[PDB]
């Protein structure tokens, strides 16, 4: 669904 | 406006603005509205409670009443209208079963993974295969000695983390049985984690990036070799004094807030955690070290057969089929134990189970050696993004910008030098030459797209600046190809 | 829980 490494840009 | 639509509070109609969003929640007792951030709840809690039950009510209403686990094989386990639907990967029910049958997936071949005893052995085998320019198989290093990879001393664990970072420090955490992501306070995670007996829900965070924390960033670092080939590192060098001034003097300075922050991550998961198959964002390579616990990776080679399988699996609405069962025996099993380090190049599709409460330090990186695979994965992402809506945060931060700057600041230089000097680049700079050709071809596509239908939101790079970079690039490449019709 | 968005 949305369950993955998360890293805002930034 | 109406006073029943006032927080809360906060006693305001509009919350100043992690982000509250313009988001609210109503008390099912005192019936008043709260801003989400004035509710006292953390994001991971927003969907948990049938009853709530604000601060002004709990000492006389009881703690919020959370939904009943009506369907533990669905992501919406709280939803009765889903009791009859199939078993979803990896819901509580699915994982539960999978933990018992998972050991049947085959080991990898020596062509896929190469297990070495330490950092020194790794180097040999690595070079044998062409080093990083020709890096295609994953490596597992049983002992970190020889990797030049700074890691904290064991006994170091979750506690030290929440102390260094702070307890209010929020981090994107995976609600496992729900296969979703929500923010959780480091301290709140520590509580749940330390309760090993009562885990109505499992959590696993993978996205505590600490490169910007003066303490942490000193405690856990990438291997020397990762730093030496990291494109991010090359563009935002950790430099000071005169070096830094020079960096400023050449227009080679890039803002820290534009830097892709992904090379330094801490991960922690509860026993039973499962992360479903994916390719790492931007087709980035991974370093991954187990400080505590154990991980089981299920992996598949970056082949077109496998990508096509993966892309279809990623775009189909089906939710009940493990990608391993459609992969035609591509998926392999590799167990990583405490103290062991995995190193995955670009492309590898992977899922991971956490047999045991765990703590890990890892990071993502882009390097010229895997430029083509990196663009291949970018194409894979963009093709999936056409069918399915996702958030940019699950993708590589400032992917394009990075490439714009790498060409401008690194490559554009070298090519021009050779063009002024001799100089056919295939002599001591062939790798550089091919990297440029590849990068430009992809970049011309982006320029094309940007031009055929407009630039993204506001900032960061203006169209005309991209073109001026491109104008410069075409010329020197055009000019270099000439040199290659003598020598 | 009953939520809302503006
Ligand atoms: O640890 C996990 O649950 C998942 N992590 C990854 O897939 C990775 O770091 O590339
Ligand atoms: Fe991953
Ligand atoms: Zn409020
Ligand atoms: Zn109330």
């Amino acid at each position: 669904k949305a369950a993955r490494k998360s890293a805002p840009a930034s | 406006p109406k006073e029943s639509d006032r927080c809360g509070g906060c006693g305001k109609f509009t919350h100043e603005d992690k982000k509250n969003d313009f988001q609210w929640i109503g008390c099912d007792s005192c019936q008043t509205w709260y801003h989400f951030l004035c509710s006292g709840l953390e994001q991971f809690e927003y969907y948990l409670y049938e009853k709530f039950f604000c601060p002004k009510c709990v000492p006389h209403t009881g703690h919020s009443i959370r939904y009943k686990v009506v369907a533990p094989h669905r992501y919406r386990w709280y939803s009765p209208n889903e009791k009859h639907l199939g078993i979803e990967v990896g819901s509580k029910t699915w994982i539960e079963d999978f933990i018992t049958r998972e050991n049947t997936v085959p080991s990898p071949t020596d062509d896929e993974v190469c297990i070495v005893e330490d950092g020194y052995e790794f180097r040999r085998e690595f070079e044998k295969l062409g080093g990083a320019d020709n890096w295609g198989k994953v490596f597992m290093v049983k002992d970190m000695d020889g990797l030049n990879m700074t890691m904290p001393k064991p006994g170091f664990d979750l506690e030290d983390v929440v102390k260094i970072m702070g307890s209010d420090y929020e981090v994107d955490t995976i609600d496992v049985y729900n296969q979703s992501t929500y923010s959780m306070k480091l301290d709140t995670f520590r509580k749940l984690f330390r309760d090993t007996k009562n885990r109505p829900l499992l959590y696993n965070f993978l996205s505590l990036e600490f490169s910007d924390n003066n303490e942490m960033k000193e405690i856990a670092k990438p291997p020397r070799f990762v730093q030496e080939i990291s494109m991010v590192n090359r563009l935002w060098p950790d430099v000071s004094g005169a070096e830094y001034i020079k960096l400023l003097q050449r227009e080679e300075y890039l803002p820290e807030d534009q830097r892709p922050k992904v090379e330094q991550f801490c991960l922690a998961g509860m026993a039973g955690s499962y992360t479903d198959f994916h390719v790492d964002f931007g087709g980035s390579s991974v370093y991954y070290h187990i400080l505590k616990g154990e991980k089981i990776f299920y992996i598949a080679a970056p082949t077109e057969q496998n990508f096509a399988a993966y892309q279809a699996h990623e775009t189909s609405p089906d939710t009940t089929t493990w990608f391993g069962d459609i992969a035609n025996g591509a998926v392999k099993r590799v167990v990583i134990k405490e103290g062991q380090t995995l190193l995955i190049p670009a492309g590898w599709i992977h899922a991971v189970l956490t047999p045991v409460d765990s703590l890990v330090f890892g990071g993502n990186f882009l390097h010229l050696g895997n430029l083509e695979m990196q663009m291949r994965v970018y194409h894979l992402e963009n093709a999936i993004r056409k069918e399915i809506r996702s958030e940019e945060k699950f993708y590589f931060p400032n992917f394009e910008l990075l490439h714009w700057m790498y060409m401008r600041n690194v490559l554009l230089e070298k090519i021009t030098e050779a063009n002024q000097e001799g100089s056919d680049m295939r002599e001591q700079e062939k790798n550089i030459w091919t990297a440029s050709q590849i990068m430009k071809a992809e970049m011309e596509r982006w320029m094309d797209r940007e031009l055929r239908l407009g630039p993204e939101k506001n900032a960061i790079l203006p169209t005309d600046d991209k073109n001026k970079i491109m104008i410069s690039v075409r010329k020197q490449i055009e000019i270099q190809t000439k040199i290659q019709n003598a020598k």
